[PDB]
């Protein structure tokens, strides 16, 4: 069994969940040259060890799959952030990494953000990383914390980067309607061509907005579901399980309380539904999800209590199955 | 740590 971590990665096919990096206590990172696959029919793991321009062992790093290609961008590695981009063919062999030079300006180095797929374009939107080298499209709000206790400052940004996979190269839209604060920690979920963030981290607070960016137009536009909504996180997950609705798991609240609450957020009703199941005393944070063919949402790893106590941390290697469709 | 920061 892969043994238990925080801040790693996880992306699938549906069938097949590959899980990269992300660290531990007793603190360190997971070793750079795995690569767990936890078969989703089956639920058994299988370790590989992969080779060429293998990335740094990492937290926070932003990954997805597109036909088996897996692509990763950011992290935190032991010598801080990053905004290299690494392409993993997983189709047929030991697997090679290789590490892309892109074309165009890249984002600023960063970890804990989010991304959407939309055809040839993988769309990152917003993380916590240093000041960018020059003034681009979006802002950037500094975390205060951050001079004291670094010789190297940071904060939040809400950049929106394209990286087209057609050509390798970098780009900004250029957007309309008003896009979510700067924040890091918040997830992305993508049905369509509209991609959906909700909450996050934004100077003291973990928020509890929902937004969607129209991947055609660049349009911003806010949600508001009425009646009962869920309480405001960051370091949660969301995850599309079907063409109509969106899976919400566990996280952090502003007061630092972990959560092991789950819902469902119906598009077309613009509503938010409480999800029940058998792991209310199983919280998490910085867990992964990804979705099965078969309606499940997959969760692994992640901590069940507040990992910012690095020697209380109780980091999980735990899978936990929602049977949500 | 420096990696659980901004969260």
């Amino acid at each position: 069994c892969p043994a238990e971590r925080s801040g790693h990665v996880a992306v699938s096919d549906g069938r097949h969940m590959f899980v990269w990096g992300g660290y531990k206590s007793n603190d360190f990172y997971l070793p750079r040259e795995e690569l767990w696959i936890y078969n989703m029919e089956t639920g058994r793991w299988k370790k590989i060890n992969t080779e060429g321009d293998v990335p740094p062992s990492m937290s926070g790093s932003c990954a997805v799959c597109v036909d088996r290609v897996l692509y990763l961008f950011g992290g935190h590695h032991s010598r801080g952030n990053t905004n290299k981009f690494y392409m993993l063919d997983s189709r047929s062999r030991v697997l090679q990494w290789e590490r892309i030079d892109c074309q165009g300006i890249p984002p600023s180095s960063k970890d804990k953000l989010g991304v959407w797929v939309y055809k040839n374009k993988l769309i990152f939107f917003g993380g916590y990383g240093y000041l960018p080298e020059d003034k681009v499209l979006g802002t950037f709000e500094f975390d205060e914390t951050s001079f004291w206790n670094s010789s190297h400052p940071r904060g939040w940004n809400d950049h929106v980067h394209i990286l087209d996979t057609e050509t390798f190269t970098w780009s900004q839209p250029i957007t309309t309607g008003k896009a979510p604060s700067p924040r890091a920690a918040h997830a992305c979920a993508t049905v369509g061509n509209r991609g959906f963030v909700f909450g996050g981290r934004y100077r003291d607070a973990r928020m509890n907005d929902l937004h969607y960016l129209n991947l055609d137009t660049w349009e911003w536009n806010e949600l508001i579901p009425q009646g009962i909504c869920p309480v405001g996180r960051s370091w949660h997950s969301l995850t599309p399980v079907s063409s109509d609705h969106l899976f919400l798991f566990g996280g952090f609240t502003t007061d630092k309380q972990p959560l092991s609450d789950a819902w469902t957020y119906c598009i077309s009703k613009n509503e938010w539904i409480q999800f029940n199941h058998p792991y209310t005393e199983k919280p998490r944070l910085w867990h992964t999800a990804c979705a099965s063919d078969e309606g499940e949402v997959i969760v692994f790893g992640g901590c069940a209590n507040n990992l910012l106590v690095h020697h209380r941390a109780a980091h999980s290697n735990e899978i936990l199955i929602f049977s949500v469709q | 740590s420096n990696n659980t920061s901004g969260s």
